C-alpha cells in the first residue's frame, strides 16, 4: 500500500536506518520502475560500440526498450524500440546496423535513424482518416536527454530531476582518469561481457561496492586461502597476479580505515582517496615509456598516481580506474537482478594492460568466481532472512554524524557507512519528486 | 596407446569428478596444463579475451583447498554434481607425435538443497603420455549458452 | 484499477485506435475471464467427437472445466466438471465413455449423464441434515445454453448477451459450405490436433487472421523463397502442392485489395467474398463426379465456386471453407495463449481431399512451421514493444470511415482495418453489459 | 478483498458447509501466513534432534525462519534466523552445532546461544551513535512461547491465543502413548525423513486424515488389488506385512463406522477410539517380554491395548500411536504444500519395531507410493474442479447435529464429518481474533 | 559370460521398461531379488532405514497389476517414460564366482499430459546366471537429489 | 557394410547438424527420402494423418535456404542446437537386402538468447548403400510428448 502514498514512502527511511520493505516489496519494485529509474541518469553504453553511421545497440531501462543509434550527422540519438503503427519492435538483437532507415518487420513501416517518419506503404489508404493528427505521424518517440562523457552515454527517460551536469557534479573526474591512462586518450570496448544473475535485490549489490568491513569475513575462505598458500614462499619470488589481486582482501581494519572514502551529491561516491587495493600491481616499463612520450613526467606521474578503488554512479553504474572495468546493474524483479561486466582497451597501450584487465575480470566478476559465490551467498542470506518478524529494520549507524546532512563533497575514513545513507536519501528524493 | 584407453581416460576423469576425489583428479593434469571455459563461441585464446575459467595448477589447488574449509559459507550444505557423457570421439591420434584430441558431448547437472540446474555442451581433451601415464595438457569446456545469463556454478564441470 | 470501473473500461477503446493495456494488463485478463468469455458463444467441440450415448469430452472455457456429453436420448448436454460433494472432478482426460452414470473418484457419489443426482453411498447419514435443501441435491450444475449447427457445439456460460441466432446472424453460411462439400453432407473429426503455445495475448492472433497487409512483409523469407525456388521451372511442369499453397502469400497489394472482406455484427467476419488464395488448388475429377451425382451440375458449381479465405467467429473460432480446417483460441494469461488446429474428413469423398487438408495443416499450423515462426516472432515483438512509454496507443485508422458505425453486413476491400474495429466495439459492449 | 474485512472472513464458513475460496484464494493464503499460523502452536521438532549444548536446527514457520537451539544450561530456546546488523542468516542448513556463540557470515557480529548480543567487531565506530537505543542492541529476536512435551517442541509466534495447556487440552495423551511404548520411556529420531510435494492446498491433506469415507473408493485399485492377490492363499500361511498393512483399507462401512472418533477443542482430534486398522499387526514376543519386565502385566496390557488410528494436532501435526510415525504440514502457497514424514526409534526395543515402522513409512508416505498417488490425484482433481461456477460451496453435512456446538470432548462414530467442522470453526476464530 | 552381454542386458532392460512390457521386465528378476531406491546417499541397507522403494516380487507384481486396472484414477491418461543411458561400466566381473556388478549413468524423463519431469543418477546392477539366462539379484537406483522434495513418480525408473 | 559404420553414420549426422553444416547434411538423403516427425504415438503413415514435419527434398532445401536470408526475422539472433545420443542399436541388418534400421535415444537442446528448451525421444534410421556411400531413405523422429503443447522449434532435430 505505497501507491499514491508519498508519506508512507518517506516513512521507510530514517536518519540512520532503513526498513526491510526496501529489499523485498514487489509493489515497491514496480513503483521504482515507474518512478525512480525514470528520474535518474542511467548508463546505456559506450560510443565505441556504435562507431559507424547507422550503427545501433538495444538496451532495456526502467522497463522500456531503447534503440541507441548513430545518426548520419555523427551524433548519438535514443528512441523507443516500438513501431508507430502497432508497437512491434524494429530491431531484434543486442546490436546491429540498419543502413539509412528502420523498417518494421510487421507491415514495413519505415522511419529515419533519428526516429522521424519516412514512408508508409500503400499510403492511399489514409487520405480521409486521422492518422496525421495523432502521435503516430511524428515517428518513433525520441529521448531528448542523451549525453556523452568520454564516450559514456547516459539517458534520462523523464523530464523530472536535475540535469546531467548538476546530477553528476565532479565525480566525472573518475571517468577522465579511466580515459587519461591511454596515450591516445580513447577507450574501446573489447574482451567480451560477463553476465551474472543474482537472486537478490539490486540494492544489496550496490551497497557491497563501498563496504570495507565485509571482505575479511565473507571472502575469508578464498582470499585467506590464497594468502596462506603464498606464505612460506621466498620473499624474492614473483607473486602470481592471482595472488597479487587476492591478497589485499584479507587486510587488517586499519588499512581499510586509512584507505579513505569520498562522497558527492546524488549518491555518487568513490572509495580509496589516498591509496587502494590496486596500488601495487607490479609495474610495466613500456606503458610508462609511452605515457612519458605522450604526456611528460609530471603529468604521467599525476595520472598514474591516481588509484581510486571503485566509483559508484547511482543508480546503476560502477567503474574501476586502474583496472579499466565497469559493472552495470540491471534490475529484473524484487528478488532478481542481472549484473553485466565489461572491459576496455586503452588505445595505443601494450597488450599487458588488457591481459591484466581480463584476468581481473575473470577472477572477480565471473559466475564461476569464488568471490562472487561468497558475495551472492551473503545476498541470498539477507534476502531470505529479511522476512523474519520482530526487528524490522536495517542498521546504518556506523560512523554516523548529523553534520553529514549538509551534503556536498565529503571525505572520510574507509569504514564509514555514509555512502549508503546518502544513497537512500537520494532514492527517497527521486521517489517523492514525482508523487 | 590405444583409442579405448583414451575413452576410458575421459570416462574415469568424469567419474573422479562425480565422486569428489579432487586430489586424484588434479593429479592428472600436467604442471603447465590449463582448465579453460571459453566465454564466447569460437574464442581464439584465453589470454587476450575474457573467459569463465582459465585455471593453472595454482588456481585449481586454491579451488580444491577452499572446499575443505569450515567457513566456505556458500558450500553449506555441499553441492552435488553428475556428468552424463556421450561416447568420446577421437579426432586426432598422433601416436608418433604424442598428441591426442577427443570430443565428447556432455549433460552436466548440479544440485544443492532443493535447487537444481543443468547444462549441455562439448568437452575437448588434449592428452599426452608422461612416463607411461596419460596426462592432460588442456581441458576446454564449450557451453551451448556460454554468453547467456547464468547463475552461480560452484563445482568443476 | 479497472475493477468495478466501467467508464475506465470504455476509455481504453476509441473510434479508430486502442490502448496498449488491452494486450498486457493481467487484471484486464482476469476481468475478461470473469466477464467477457462468460458472455459470448464459444466453440467447445463437434458432434462427431461424441457419437455414441454416454460419450463425453472435457473442455475449459473462461476458467471453467466442462463436460460435454451425449445423453441417452441422443441429445447433447453440458455440465460443470465438478462433483456435488466437495468439488473433485468426475472425469480425467480429454474424452471418454462412462456408460450410464458418472461416479466421483473420491467418495463415489453418482450422477446421471444429464447431471442430475442418482445415488449417495451410505445415505443413512443424511436423514436429519440439510443436504436436500442446498444445491448439492440437484446434482451437477448444468448449462442451458448449448446449441449445435451442422455438428458444431457452442455454449454460453451466463445468461447475459444475445441469443445464438442473433449472436451469429448469417455468418453460419460459412459452416454450411464446409458441410456442403461432402456428398453425404456430414463432417467427421480425423487427422489429429496440432497444439501450439504462443507467448502472446490471444488478441494479436485473432487479428492476424484478417490482416492482408502483413503476408508480403513478415512471411517474405519463406513464401518469397519458395516463389523464387519454383520460378525457373517450365510453366508446364506441375507445381508441388507446397509451392501451390505458399505462392499466394507473396502477391501484390491489388490482389489482396480485390479479394474483398465482409463483416457481420458481434465481431464475426470472413475474408475473400469473391475469389481468394485457395482458388486454384488444382482440380480432382472423382470428387467433382461424386458431387455432380449427388447434387447436380448447378448446385455443384455453386458450392465449389464458394471459396472464402477464412472466417472468424468471435471470440475463439476460425474456419476455412475449401481446406476443411479450423483453429480454436485458448487464452491462458495476458502473455500466454494456446492454439488448437483440427481437420475434418468429408463423408463419401475420395482420400485426396483429406490428404490435401492434412498437408496444409502441417505446413501452416504446426509448431515446426516457418510461417508460424514468423507470425509468432511478430506477436512476441509486439508484446515486448508495447511496454515502451510516450506513444501509448495502437492505430486502427486504415480505410476508416464513420459510416461503418451503423453496423450490419458490410462488404469492402481486402486491406480494410474494419474487422479489428468491429471486434473491439463488440468486446467493449460485452465487458460493459455486466459491470 | 478480505484484508481488514473480518465479516467477509466469517462469511466464508457456515454451520455445515464452507466456501471454495478457502482452497484457492492466494490473498487468503497470505492473510493466513500473517494471522493464522502466527496464532497457533506448531511442531518445530523433537528434543532428540538437538541433544548436545550448542546443537541447533533451522525451521520455517508462517513465513519466518527460526533457529531452535540447546542453550548451555540444557534448556531449549528459539530465535529468529536473522542477524541484528542487516538481516543476513546466521546458520545455513537444516541442522548443526555452533559451539558457544553464533557468528554472522557477513560482518562477523556475534551473539550468544540464547540470542543476546556478545560482541561487535570494531566497536569504536559506534560511540556517538544511536545503536544502543535501537532493538539491534538486544541481539536476535527471541520467542518466549516454546514448550516441550515428551521431547516434542511447539512454538507460537505471537502473543494472541490460548496458552499451550488450554490449547491442547487432553489430546497430549496420544503423545504419551507413543512414548510409553518404549521400555526406557524415550524416543529418538532415526530412519530419515520423507519429503513429498503436493500441488494442492494444505487443507485438503489435513482433511484426508480423518476421512473414513474415501479409502474404499480412491484406494481401491491398490488395496483391493492386494486383497484379491492374497485371497487364494491358505488361511494358515503368514500374511506378508505389506498385505497386512494394505488389507484394512478395503473394509466394509460398518467396520469404519464402529472404529470410532473423538474430537477435542481447537481442532485436535483422533480416530479409532475402540479399535483401528493397526489392531492386528501380528505380535512380537521379545518386545512384550521387555515391556512386562519394565512395567508389569497390567500396565503393559493397558499400554499395548491403546491403538488409536491417527491423531491430528491442528494446524500442522499428525501422529500414529502403534506405528511411531508422524507427518508435518509445510504450506508453501495456495496450491503448493510440502509434507514431511519422520520415524521414531523406541529406546530399548528390539529392531523389529523400527523395521516395521520404516516399512509402513515407505509403503504409505513415499512419493513413490501408490496410495500417495491416489490421494494426490484426488487433491489435484479437487483443486482443479473448485474453479467451476454455479455451486460455490463444499458440503460438510454428514452426521451433522447442532448439539455439537457446545464443544468439548465428543465421541462419535467413525464416518462422522465433525472433525472438519471443528477445524474450520477454530480456523475462523484464529483469523478473527487478530483482525 | 562376456562383458558385452552385460551391457546388452542393461540396455535391453531399459528398452523393456520404455515400451511398457512390464510382464517381461519382471521376469528378469530372481525370486528373492530386490528393486531398491535409497533415500539418503551411501545408505547402508534397506531394512533398518527408510527408502523410496524396496520391492520384492510381490510388490512388483502388485504395482504392475494395478496399471491394468480401469480405476487407477492417477493413471488417466497414462504416463510415459524415457531412459537415456551412458554406456555401462563393469566394475566387478567374477566369472567363477557368478556375480557381476555394473554402474550406469542415467537421465530419466517422465511425462503425463502437459507435465514433464526429469531426474539424473546412477544404476547399480547385480547380475548372475540362472540356467543359462542372465538374471538380476538387486537393482539399486541412486538419485542425485534423493533427499530433496519430489513430486509423484508413478512409473519404474 | 559393418555395424560400426552405421553407428558412425548416425553419430556423424548428429555432429553435422550440430555445426550448422546443413548443405552437407541434406546431401546424405536419397532423392525420394523423407524427414518425418509423427504427431501421435504409433502413427501409421504421414500421408493420411497430420505430422509435425514430413519433408521431401524440396521442403528441406527451402528450410535450409531460408536460414541464409537476411530477413528471417525469427532467426535474429540465430539459434543453437545440441544433440546428446545414446549408442545406436542396430535392429535389422539385411546385408543382402540392402536395408538397415537403427534405433537411438536422444536428448535435444535448443537455445536462443536467454531461452532454452529440451526434448527427449527416439530416432529411427533407415539406411542403404548408393554407389558405395551410406544414405538415408527415411528419418523418423519420435518425441516423448509429441501430442503435448509445444513452443516454436526452429531447427532440425
Ligand atoms: O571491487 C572488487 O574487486 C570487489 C569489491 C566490492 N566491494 C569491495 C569492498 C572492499 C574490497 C573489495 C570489494
Ligand atoms: O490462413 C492462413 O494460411 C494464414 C493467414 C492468416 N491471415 C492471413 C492473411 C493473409 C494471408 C494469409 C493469412
Ligand atoms: O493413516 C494412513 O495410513 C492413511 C490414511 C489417512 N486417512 C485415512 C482414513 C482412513 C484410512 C486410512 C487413512
Ligand atoms: S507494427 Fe510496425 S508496421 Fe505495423
Ligand atoms: S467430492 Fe465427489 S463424492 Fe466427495
Ligand atoms: S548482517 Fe550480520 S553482521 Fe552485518
Ligand atoms: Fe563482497
Ligand atoms: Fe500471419
Ligand atoms: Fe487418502
Amino acid at each position: 500500500s505505497y501507491r499514491d502514498n508519498p508519506d508512507a514512502i518517506r516513512a521507510l527511511v530514517q536518519d540512520d536506518r532503513v526498513h526491510r520493505d526496501l529489499y523485498t516489496s514487489q509493489e515497491l519494485f514496480e513503483l521504482e520502475q515507474e518512478h525512480f529509474f525514470a528520474n535518474t541518469w542511467n548508463y546505456v553504453g559506450h560510443e565505441s560500440q556504435l562507431p559507424k553511421p547507422g550503427d545501433w545497440i538495444s538496451n532495456e531501462i526502467a522497463g522500456r526498450p531503447l534503440i541507441v543509434a548513430r545518426h548520419s550527422d555523427g551524433s548519438v540519438r535514443a528512441m523507443m524500440n516500438r513501431c508507430a503503427h502497432k508497437g512491434s519492435r524494429l530491431v531484434n538483437g543486442p546490436c546491429g546496423n540498419t543502413g539509412k532507415f528502420f523498417r518494421c518487420p510487421y507491415h514495413a513501416w519505415t522511419f529515419k535513424t533519428d526516429g522521424s517518419l519516412l514512408a508508409i506503404p500503400l499510403k492511399t489508404g489514409y487520405e480521409n482518416t486521422a492518422l496525421h493528427e495523432c502521435e503516430s505521424a511524428k515517428g518513433l518517440t525520441t529521448l531528448r536527454y542523451v549525453r556523452s562523457h568520454r564516450g559514456f552515454i547516459f539517458v534520462k527517460i523523464s523530464d523530472a530531476g536535475p540535469d546531467f551536469d548538476d546530477y553528476f557534479g565532479d565525480s566525472l573526474s573518475s571517468i577522465d582518469n579511466m580515459a587519461d591512462r591511454s596515450p591516445e586518450g580513447e577507450l574501446e570496448i573489447a574482451g567480451g561481457c560477463l553476465r551474472f544473475m543474482h537472486q537478490c535485490n539490486w540494492k544489496m549489490f550496490v551497497e557491497n561496492l563501498n563496504d570495507t568491513m565485509h571482505p575479511m569475513v565473507a571472502h575469508e575462505s578464498s582470499a585467506g586461502t590464497a594468502k596462506r598458500m603464498w606464505a612460506d614462499k621466498p620473499e624474492d619470488e614473483p607473486k602470481p597476479m592471482a595472488v597479487e589481486q587476492f591478497a589485499p582482501f584479507m587486510s587488517d581494519y586499519k588499512f581499510f580505515e586509512d584507505m579513505g572514502i569520498r562522497t558527492y551529491d546524488n549518491g555518487h561516491s568513490f572509495t580509496g582517496v589516498h591509496f587502494s587495493i590496486h596500488s601495487k600491481y607490479k609495474a610495466i616499463p613500456a606503458y610508462d615509456d609511452a605515457m612519458k612520450a605522450r604526456y611528460g613526467e609530471a603529468k604521467t606521474a599525476q595520472i598514474l598516481g591516481m588509484a581510486r578503488h571503485n566509483t559508484v554512479y547511482y543508480p546503476n553504474l560502477t567503474i574501476k580506474g586502474a583496472i579499466q572495468a565497469i559493472r552495470v546493474v540491471k534490475p529484473i524483479s524484487a528478488d532478481r537482478t542481472l549484473i553485466e561486466s565489461w572491459t576496455f582497451r586503452l588505445k595505443g597501450a601494450p597488450p599487458e594492460l588488457l591481459q591484466r584487465t581480463t584476468m581481473y575480470n575473470r577472477l572477480i566478476n565471473s559466475p564461476f568466481s569464488v568471490v562472487g559465490h561468497d558475495d551472492l551467498q551473503a545476498y541470498r542470506g539477507m534476502q531470505a532472512g529479511l522476512h523474519a518478524s520482530g526487528n524490522e529494520w536495517v542498521s546504518l549507524h556506523r560512523n554516523y554524524d548529523p553534520s553529514e546532512l549538509k551534503g556536498g563533497e565529503i571525505t572520510t575514513g574507509g569504514t564509514n557507512e555514509l555512502p549508503m545513507r546518502n544513497q537512500y536519501r537520494a532514492w527517497v528524493q527521486r521517489m517523492t519528486e514525482t508523487m | 596407446v590405444t583409442r579405448q584407453d583414451l575413452i576410458d581416460f575421459v570416462v574415469n576423469e568424469a567419474h573422479l569428478l562425480d565422486t569428489r576425489r579432487y586430489e586424484e583428479w588434479n593429479a592428472l593434469f600436467t604442471d603447465d596444463a590449463f582448465y579453460w571455459v571459453p566465454l564466447v563461441p569460437d574464442q581464439e585464446d584465453g589470454l587476450n579475451h575474457t573467459s569463465h575459467l582459465y585455471e593453472d595448477k595454482l588456481l585449481r589447488e586454491l579451488r580444491i583447498e577452499r572446499l575443505k574449509s569450515p567457513r566456505a559459507f556458500s558450500q553449506q550444505p555441499p553441492s552435488r554434481c553428475h556428468h552424463l557423457l556421450q561416447v568420446p570421439v577421437v579426432e586426432q591420434f598422433d601416436a608418433e607425435g604424442n598428441r591426442f584430441v577427443l570430443r565428447t558431448g556432455f549433460h552436466y547437472t548440479e544440485s544443492q538443497g532443493d535447487e537444481l540446474q543443468f547444462y549441455v555442451g562439448t568437452f575437448f581433451h588434449h592428452l599426452t603420455v608422461r612416463d607411461g601415464a596419460l596426462r592432460m595438457t588442456l581441458k576446454r569446456v564449450n557451453l551451448l549458452n556460454c554468453d547467456a545469463a547464468l547463475p552461480a556454478v560452484q563445482l568443476f564441470i
